[PDB]
């Protein structure tokens, strides 16, 4: 209850906030290509009235930097706009591009902040950055509302964490590098459709999955149509 | 459980439930996305003969092209309009181009964001359907107080939403190509009668008001006049 | 200081010296004058240095940041955020500045934002310090829109004659291809406009 | 309408084989008017010395600053402020007020309790650092003291040597300046030992 | 400018300050002290801007009192003088000046012996046998480097100054009224009243 | 303080037994420059309603922008809109004084001279200047800046008082308003050939009549001209 | 630099009859050597039976006005419609007039109406705020044209009794408000055929106990 | 104030005399106008000798903090940008222009800033009084692609043009030097052109000159 030690000191409302991040309802998984970079994520809309274009977990922050997060639809678009600002503020006072590693930085300190201050409720949302930078490559960065980041060379956010994981844990224990080799983004995608098809004991149609790229500083969101083709591609080849 | 900004257990804000709560116990209200432009429609309560009518209007413009509507707590409705209404008199003076309705919703949905982040402050209590048109079309959306919004084909809120929902299920599937301008008006006109029947034994007051480039020509107007009689009588054959 | 805008048929192209003078010398005779702020959006500067140079800088961010939200601006979107710039400050500023982009919807539009703070959508402006002998040249031998090559020559001619009466403004010419096609960055060495 | 040269003033500085001096005049007077001639413009703060010229109060104003500072530092870092760490701070606190100078010529110099090496500065108003390795001049007669200095330094001079370099140095330059005089005083910083000395000049 | 004059002596000190008061063209009061006893041993006379004179002094003044009551022990000296340079230091930086000029006079108890301090509008402080502000200095300074021995009675000291005014009505353009002398010394202060007569 | 950059010239009006009349030339000058041939100088405020500006052009844009942006801004929560509760020139006007003054007021003012006409719901004329040192008066004649020295001399020629606004025909209104518009153009470096000219009469309405030229000149007699004194031949 | 000043000509008087008051002042304004209207009113009732003109700046003028009829206005909200002595509306004046000492109102202005004795009264203000209970003032251009006049006219300044010598001065006697606008209107005609800011025309508001007259006298359009 | 900077095909270089005047006279034989920013950026500028000291001092200060926060590397525009923003922001007030140059994890980077907030590049800039002649010299020696040894020898020729030619410059020379893959050599005087011949007399003073009034031993610490 409230904002400041508990008698083992760990003041609950950061650990309380975490099951929300997760109660949306939500699979992320995210994996590293050679010259690109990949984030799944599922689209699961109910209400028929709705529409799915104005659907989604995952936005466009910067020309190369996207974001997907396992969290409620409210607090995201917040996270969304800061981040999405203060990358916007720092080309313009430091003359080069923001990287990933970096931006989940001032995100988990100003996570940290609000929490140690008491300005405000931290917010219940797990973010999951993604890009390319010229300086350490395909970068994978996650950060949460307990105020903090680290790095993965591919991870995952949802009500299904360890499984998604330990299927990849075990591929990268034989694959024995730590990313996915090969050179086409098409042929990752597939790769990772595949490792989380297998890991839900589930299948998708064209519509029931959301997907990202990070390429060579150029991301894009993956559409409705272009990502059905994919399913194509992986339906034989398995 | 009892203040705003905390979490439950398992991470639950429970404030914002019970402001959800006090959105259905309302009026209710709709919306529609149509050919080109969209059509909105509300429910006012007559609890007395000694009102007049065609008065207490329960539906804003916003600028000059946007409709906007809601139901749950009246006062906290018109508050939020306000902001709504800086937020895009301030936007058009800076960049001219009237302000586009899919980032207008989270200018507003941030605004009742942050009234879920501090104690001190209340949560919104009220569901908002709004839409209007633009460049790249008409669009539609609706907002909650969890500040949740999204775009829907049509939507619904206060007391009776099924009613309108089930029915706005329909016209998706037979007209799943958007309907007709005109059709779209004494449709809604029809949608709300339906919806009504809880406040059955008190009489009421339907409002409508749409866009569209070919009928109000990329504006906002108030469907009053001829069409909005029609388009009751459309409403009262049906209603059998 | 010598610049302008043209549109046409593809679109619009525009193009400036290289001479920038510190009293009856120079500076730097080798200037691009010619500014990005968007992808599809570019600007010549025009009067003084440091102020121009700071304006887009401010400019190139709102944009870069209304973009990640907003989707993708208009030339219009982007004229009006100098206007605001210009005007507010109208009392410590000396900008010239001409502005231009492309949409494949309504095509390349030309804006002049000159001192003060007034704006004007024109079929195609010219500003700096040399363009008082180009009012009866470009005027007079204008021909509504043209060709890509064919354009390019009202530039060249405009631009060379300036030179040839006005030494605050000279060097090369630059000019930048704003199509449907993208960007083209053009380059055109001395002894070729002086022949003409 | 200049500051600087209302008060009057000067000061002098020189490295020695082992040692440093430094001098300064006596006089203090509102332009024409002699007012004093016990005006001394030479203090220090434990081991390290200051030499401040221009304007009268902002003279003293800054002592009393520094005497306040140095008696911070030694207290929190149990040890007495060092020259060049000195130096690069009366920089900064006169660039601090960049927008209303302090109108000065200081000149620092001492001796590196560690290294045990001969140091000297100058600065103008603002805190700009012109370090150097032979002599340092500041005050109304700047001119005048470079035209004696360049002639009279020589390299690693013995202090009783110095002394009387730097004596001359200053002595001769004062009395072809109009706004400095009225007596003089010099120090000789040894390793450990110091001696002050007054001389005898022209009392006009 | 007016007349501030200040002699430091034997177990004594001595401040001379002329009567009139001007505006412009006639002379409103013309047996006016510019005086203000800050303690019962120290005084300051003063001479200096219309408005910014008399308010200063008084807020000194103010301050010293305070702090003697509050302390129950007394202030000294130099002390004062070092405080009231602090002050005008600051005035002289602030949005606006107190145009003043200063001496002051005190005996300092625990020395037992009498310190003068001249102290300019800039801030500008020196301990002194003798001062005067303003053009005062110009007149009578020769005659004060002349005939003034540190070993001088207070008596000594009167006819001394004395001379000086006899010197400053001479060859002084302005008619400064005459002066209102004072002397302060281990009994404390009392004004030489005489002058008039004498 | 600040200086005018760009400059609009004149702006006449009148009244008439029916309503009123305004024009204003489309030249915007940088100087002794005509670096805009085609400028609009009548920003009509909703249909009972016109702004003739005269000065800078950079702040007259502003306004434009106050108009329009208080104009969307009166349709905020009121029906009545379009009939009983919207906009007339005495309003605006009022409120556009009101800024005028506060500038001023603020050692800031907008460089200009502006004239609001129109007609009010229950059929009375309007016409009041008001300038950057937030001045007003009504008259039966207005002129900005250059007009007032040259135009309002003819305009009195029609109009001496107040007692002639109900015998002055429409038509007798506009050809002298335009004699008025070519006298303009053949005294005045600041003036163009191009304009536009509205009327608002109580019973047709709001009539931009846009972009015209001037005709009907006497320079033939220019050739009967020669030297200055002596030169004969 | 910028000028934020200017003036528009004018000229008002203020007479205090007996038990009437009045305040005339004409209807041209000017720039330059310019014309901008015949017809403009300087002069205007405020309610409570209390005229009131602002002549020198029209802007700072008009604004005065405004700002005060407001204050009137706002009077009677936290009194309860009591009526202002006119005394009472000076002193607030002043203070209106006070509040922008560094920043002035370009203009003389003046007020006219009734004491709590039913006495008629003028008031002379400053163009910052000193003001004086005037039993007769002309303000504006004209002015040193009509005071010497009304000195003498409504005085008998310089005026004796015939075969007296010159030890009997001509004693003063009450006018009648017709004698008054007599002179008034007199005034302003010879003023206008002297000077050029001023003519058209004469708008006089009469104060008495039970309202506000207006009348207005055409002058020549010189 | 006589400064230059020119990039070859694997870095770039920046010189600087060693002379700081007053007015008509020298205050420092030997002052570096070469500052260190970051070990691959630096320095060199002119005008205003506080201005220009003090400034880089505050950004080599804050692009420290930033590097080690972002764990990555000094950028050059980083540097400008910082510079330019800030310097600026006191239109002018701060006479302060400078041929900032570096390299950083993209390239070898060179460019001049004026007072007010304008800023060059080319790949080789001029600051300074004697900014003339040592233009002039680089205007008719300079091929693209020069090496180590082309660049260097020419950019200290330049230098040395000003130091001739032009007053307010003087005494040796300094240099400074950047290789996309090497280190950075702070070479402090690779030249010594100016140095005073031996004097003609000994001017010695035999002790005992100087009279002397008295004399003691201060005091230091507790
Ligand atoms: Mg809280
Ligand atoms: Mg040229
Ligand atoms: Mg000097
Ligand atoms: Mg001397
Ligand atoms: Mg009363
Ligand atoms: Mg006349
Ligand atoms: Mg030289």
């Amino acid at each position: 209850h409230i904002t400041i030690f508990s008698p083992e000191g760990r003041l609950y409302q950061v650990e309380y906030a975490f099951k929300a991040t997760n109660q949306t309802n939500i699979n992320s998984l995210a994996v590293r290509g050679k010259d690109c970079t990949v984030v799944i994520s599922q689209k699961k809309v109910p209400d028929k009235l709705l529409d799915p274009t104005t659907v989604s977990y995952i936005f466009c922050i910067s020309r190369t930097i996207g974001m997907v997060v396992n969290g409620p639809i409210p607090d995201a678009r917040n996270a969304a706009l800061r981040a999405k600002a203060e990358a916007a503020e720092f080309r313009y006072k430091y003359g080069y591009d923001m990287p990933c590693d970096v931006l989940a930085k001032r995100m988990a300190n100003l996570s940290q902040i609000y929490t140690q201050r008491a300005y405000m409720r931290p917010l219940g949302v797990i973010l999951t950055f993604v890009s390319v930078d010229e300086e350490l490559g395909p970068s994978i960065y996650k950060t949460d509302p307990a105020g903090y980041y680290v790095g993965y060379k591919a991870t995952a956010t949802g009500p299904k964490q360890q499984e998604i994981t330990t299927n990849l844990e075990n591929h990268f224990k034989k694959s024995k590098i730590d990313h996915i080799n090969e050179e086409s983004w098409e042929k990752v995608v597939e790769f990772a459709i595949t490792h989380m098809i297998d890991a839900l004991g589930t299948e998708f149609s064209k519509n029931d999955l959301e997907v990202g790229v990070a390429t060579k500083d150029k991301f894009f969101t993956l559409s409705a149509e272009n990502i059905e083709e994919r399913l194509v591609a992986i339906a034989e080849q398995d | 459980d009892l203040s705003n900004s905390v979490f439950s257990p398992d991470g639950r804000n429970f404030q914002v439930e019970y402001a959800v709560k006090a959105v259905e116990n309302g009026t209710t209200s709709i919306g529609i996305k149509c050919n080109d432009g969209v059509v909105f429609a509300v429910e006012k309560l007559i609890t007395s003969k000694l009102l007049v009518p065609q008065k207490n209007v329960k539906i804003q413009v916003v600028d000059r092209h946007i409709g906007c509507v809601y139901s749950g707590l009246i006062p906290d409705g018109r508050h939020l309009v306000n902001r709504g209404r800086e937020e895009a008199a301030s936007f058009k003076k800076l960049y001219k181009t009237p302000i586009p309705i899919p980032a207008f919703a989270d200018r507003l949905g941030q605004y009742v964001q942050a009234h879920t982040l501090y104690n001190s402050v209340r949560p919104f209590g009220v569901s908002t359907i709004f839409g209007g048109v633009d460049k790249n079309g008409a669009h539609l959306y609706m907002l909650e107080p969890s500040g949740s919004y999204w775009g829907y084909k049509g939507a619904a809120t206060g007391k009776g939403r099924q009613s309108a929902k089930a029915e706005l299920e329909k016209l998706v599937d037979h007209h799943p190509e958007g309907l007709s301008a005109r059709e779209a008006v004494k449709q809604a006109a029809k949608i709300i009668y339906l919806a009504h029947e809880d406040n059955k034994e008190k009489d009421f007051e339907l409002e409508i008001s749409w866009c569209s480039l070919s009928e109000t020509n990329g504006l906002h107007k108030f469907v009053k006049g001829d069409l909005l009689q029609e388009a009751i009588d459309f409403a009262q054959k049906e209603i059998n | 200081t010598s610049i302008m805008a043209v549109t046409f048929k593809d679109g619009v192209i525009l193009g400036a010296d290289s001479r920038t003078t510190t009293g009856a010398y120079i500076a730097n005779r080798v200037t691009d004058k010619l500014t990005r702020v968007h992808d599809k959006i570019w600007c010549c500067r025009s009067g003084s240095a440091a102020d121009t140079q700071a304006i887009a800088d401010i400019v190139q961010y709102h944009l870069e940041l209304y973009t990640s939200q907003y989707g993708t601006p208009s030339t219009e979107t982007a004229a009006s955020v100098f206007k605001e710039l210009c005007y507010e400050n109208k009392d410590n500023l000396t900008a010239g500045i001409i502005v231009a982009g492309y949409d494949d919807k309504n095509k390349g539009e030309v804006y002049t934002i000159p001192l003060g703070g007034s704006v004007h959508k024109l079929p195609y402006a010219i500003a700096g310090s040399g363009s008082t002998f180009i009012y009866g040249y470009c005027d007079k031998n204008f021909r509504e829109n043209m060709s890509k090559e064919e354009t390019v020559d009202f530039i060249k001619h405009s631009l060379s004659q300036a030179i040839k009466w006005d030494g605050s403004s000279g060097g090369v010419i630059r000019m930048v291809v704003l199509t449907a096609a993208g960007v083209e960055r053009l380059i055109f060495y001395p002894d070729e406009y002086e022949q003409l | 309408s200049d500051p600087s040269s209302i008060n009057g003033g000067i000061v002098v500085a020189m490295t020695g084989k082992d040692c440093v001096a430094i001098a300064c005049d006596l006089r203090l007077g509102s332009q024409s008017l002699g007012v004093s001639n016990k005006f001394e413009k030479i203090f220090h703060y434990g081991h390290v010395f200051l030499g401040i010229t221009g304007l009268a109060t902002d003279v003293t104003t800054l002592n009393e600053m520094f005497r306040y500072k140095t008696n911070l530092y030694k207290l929190k870092e149990e040890r007495a402020i060092e020259p060049e760490t000195f130096t690069q701070l009366v920089s900064s606190s006169l660039y601090e007020r960049r927008f209303g100078p302090y109108f000065v010529g200081p000149v620092v110099a001492g001796i590196n309790s560690k290294s045990g090496k001969p140091f000297i500065a100058g600065f103008d108003l603002i805190g700009c650092i012109d370090e150097a390795k032979d002599f340092i001049v500041s005050g109304t007669a700047s001119d005048q003291l470079f035209g004696m200095c360049e002639s009279l330094y020589e390299p690693n001079l013995e202090p009783e040597d110095l002394f009387e370099t730097i004596s001359q140095a200053l002595l001769n330059a004062a009395d072809r300046d109009a706004l400095s005089g009225w007596g003089a005083v010099v120090y000789i910083i040894k390793k450990d030992e110091v001696v002050k000395r007054y001389l005898k000049m022209r009392q006009d | 400018m007016d007349i501030i004059l200040g002699i430091r002596v034997q177990d004594s000190v001595i401040l001379a300050s002329s009567k009139a008061v001007t505006r412009g063209i006639s002379v409103l009061k013309d047996s006016d002290d510019k005086t203000r006893q800050l303690s019962p041993h120290t005084l300051m006379s003063f001479a200096g801007e219309a408005g910014d004179t008399v308010q200063f002094a008084e807020y000194i003044q103010a301050n010293i009192q305070l702090y003697s009551i509050r302390e129950d022990y007394e202030l000294s000296p130099q002390a004062v003088s070092s405080f009231v340079r602090q002050e005008l230091a600051k005035s002289i930086r602030s949005r606006r000046p107190y145009q003043v000029n200063v001496l002051i006079g005190g005996y300092d108890k625990k020395k037992n012996k009498p310190e003068l301090y001249q102290i300019d509008y800039l801030g500008t402080k020196v301990e002194l046998p003798y001062g005067a502000h303003g053009y005062s200095g110009f007149y009578t300074f020769s005659l004060l480097d002349h005939h003034y021995r540190p070993d001088m009675t207070t008596e000594e000291g009167l006819d001394l100054l004395k001379l000086c005014v006899q010197e400053l009505e001479k060859r002084m353009p302005m008619d400064f009224k005459g002066v209102i002398v004072k002397i302060v010394d281990k009994d404390g202060i009392r004004q030489v009243d005489d002058f008039q007569a004498q | 303080t600040q200086q005018p950059i760009v400059t609009g010239t004149s702006v006449i009006s009148m009244k008439y037994d029916n309503g009123v009349i305004i024009a204003a030339d489309n030249l915007g000058s940088y100087g002794s420059l005509l670096r805009f041939n085609g400028v609009e100088r009548l920003i009509p405020v909703g249909d009972n309603t016109v702004v003739g500006i005269s000065g800078d052009i950079s702040d007259m844009q502003h306004i434009e922008r106050l108009l329009k942006d208080l104009v969307t801004e009166n349709a905020y929560d009121n029906p009545l809109a379009d009939a009983e509760e919207a906009l007339e020139p005495s309003y605006i006007f009022e409120y556009l004084a009101t800024v005028m003054y506060q500038r001023r007021s603020k050692m800031n003012p907008l460089w200009n001279a502006i004239i609001v006409a129109g007609v009010q719901s229950n059929g009375d004329q309007f016409l009041r200047y008001v300038n950057l040192l937030g001045v007003t008066y009504s008259s039966p004649t207005l002129a900005t800046g250059f007009g007032a020295h040259m135009a309002n001399p003819l305009l009195r020629k029609v109009v001496d008082r107040e007692s002639d606004i109900p015998k002055t025909t429409v038509q007798v209104a506009e050809e002298a308003i335009v004699n008025a518009m070519r006298v303009l153009y053949y005294r005045d470096a600041r003036s163009s050939r191009n304009f536009s000219l509205a009327i608002i009469d109580k019973n047709t309405g709001l009539t931009f009549k846009k972009n015209l030229q001037v005709e009907n000149m006497k320079w033939d007699f220019a050739k009967d001209i020669k030297g200055y004194g002596t030169q004969k031949i | 630099q910028f000028n934020p000043y200017g003036d528009n000509g004018g000229t008002i008087l203020g007479i205090a009859g007996e038990d009437f008051a009045v305040l005339a002042g004409d209807t041209r304004n000017i720039t330059d050597y310019s014309i901008n209207s015949r017809y403009e009113p300087k002069v205007f009732d405020c309610g409570d039976n209390i005229v009131m003109s602002a002549n020198g700046f029209a802007a700072d003028g008009d604004a005065l006005v405004k700002r005060f009829k407001n204050s009137v206005k706002w009077y009677h909200f936290d009194h309860n419609d009591k009526k202002l002595s006119i005394n009472s509306a000076a002193r607030n004046i002043q203070h209106l007039l006070y509040g922008k000492r560094f920043f002035p109102y370009y203009v003389h202005t003046i007020i006219a109406g009734l004491d709590e004795d039913g006495k008629g009264a003028v008031y002379s203000f400053d163009p910052v705020g000193s003001y004086e209970r005037e039993q007769c003032r002309a303000g504006g251009a004209a002015a040193s044209l009509i005071m010497p006049f009304l000195d003498n006219q409504v005085n008998f300044k310089n005026q004796y009794e015939p075969g007296t010598n010159g030890k009997v001065k001509k004693p003063l006697k009450y006018l009648s408000v017709e004698e008054v606008i007599k002179l008034v209107r007199d005034s302003f005609t010879s003023a206008t055929e002297r000077h050029i800011q001023v003519g058209d025309g004469l708008e006089i508001l009469i104060v008495t106990k039970d309202g506000v007259r207006k009348e207005f006298y055409e002058l020549k359009r010189d | 104030t006589t400064i230059v900077g020119v990039k070859f095909n694997n870095g770039v270089v920046i010189a600087a005399d060693t002379r700081s005047t007053q007015g008509p006279i020298v205050a420092d034989k030997n002052c570096a106008k070469l500052h260190r920013i970051s070990p691959k950026i630096w320095c060199a500028g002119a005008g205003t000798a506080a201005d220009t000291e003090a400034v880089t001092q505050l950004i080599g200060s804050n692009i420290e903090l930033h590097s080690l926060y972002t764990s990555r590397e000094p950028r050059v525009v980083s540097a400008l940008q910082m510079l330019k923003q800030h310097l600026f922001k006191y239109q002018g007030h701060i006479g302060a222009y400078l041929i900032v140059a570096g390299v950083d994890p993209t390239g070898s980077h060179l460019f001049s800033i004026h007072a007010h907030g304008s800023t060059d590049v080319g790949y080789y800039l001029s600051l300074g009084s004697g900014s003339l002649a040592a233009m002039a010299v680089l205007e008719s020696h300079w091929k693209q692609d020069l090496t180590k040894e082309e660049a260097i020898k020419l950019a200290s020729d330049a230098i040395q043009a000003g130091i001739w030619n032009d007053l307010g410059s003087g005494s040796n020379v300094d240099v400074c030097v950047m290789e996309i893959g090497k280190d950075a050599e702070y070479l402090r005087n690779y030249l010594t052109p100016n140095v005073r011949e031996e004097k003609q007399k000994s001017y010695k003073f035999p002790r005992g000159t100087t009279a002397v009034l008295k004399e003691s031993i201060v005091n230091i610490c507790d």
